[PDB]
């Protein structure tokens, strides 16, 4: 899945940046969010976000929600390597898992349970 | 909120 972030900063950047990020807040995991292709639904202010190891997916899903302004009926899904984490995850597993060689993690968003329709 | 170019995401 293509993201803009890897598109525009240099993958050995990325990593001394999410290395420091890491040492320097410790309880919290680097994510990178962004839009998915064709998602119909409202664009994100900022992509870099700091997040609590002890988050759920679940309760992330209410705090980006929120960020873009959603209607109540609009859908919002997340993917990691093109699939959808379970609400039922923390951000630090979902972190410890999934997480890149360049110490992020990155997730893209949709209205689609499919990414990217 | 955000210093270091992240959000840093609080519950909020």
């Amino acid at each position: 899945m293509k993201f803009v972030y890897k598109e525009e900063h240099p993958f050995e950047k990325r990593r001394s940046e999410g290395e420091k990020i890491r040492k320097k807040y410790p309880d919290r995991v680097p994510v990178i969010v962004e839009k998915a292709p064709k998602a119909r639904i409202g664009d994100l202010d900022k992509k870099k976000y700091l997040v609590p190891s002890d988050l759920t997916v679940g309760q992330f899903y209410f705090l980006i929600r929120k960020r873009i302004h959603l209607r109540a009926e609009d859908a919002l899904f997340f993917f990691v390597n093109n699939v959808i984490p379970p609400t039922s995850a923390t951000m630090g597993q979902l972190y410890q898992e999934h997480h890149e060689e360049d110490f992020f993690l990155y997730i893209a968003y949709s209205d689609e349970s499919v990414y990217g329709l | 909120d955000e210093k270091d170019g992240f959000i840093f995401v609080n519950y909020s």
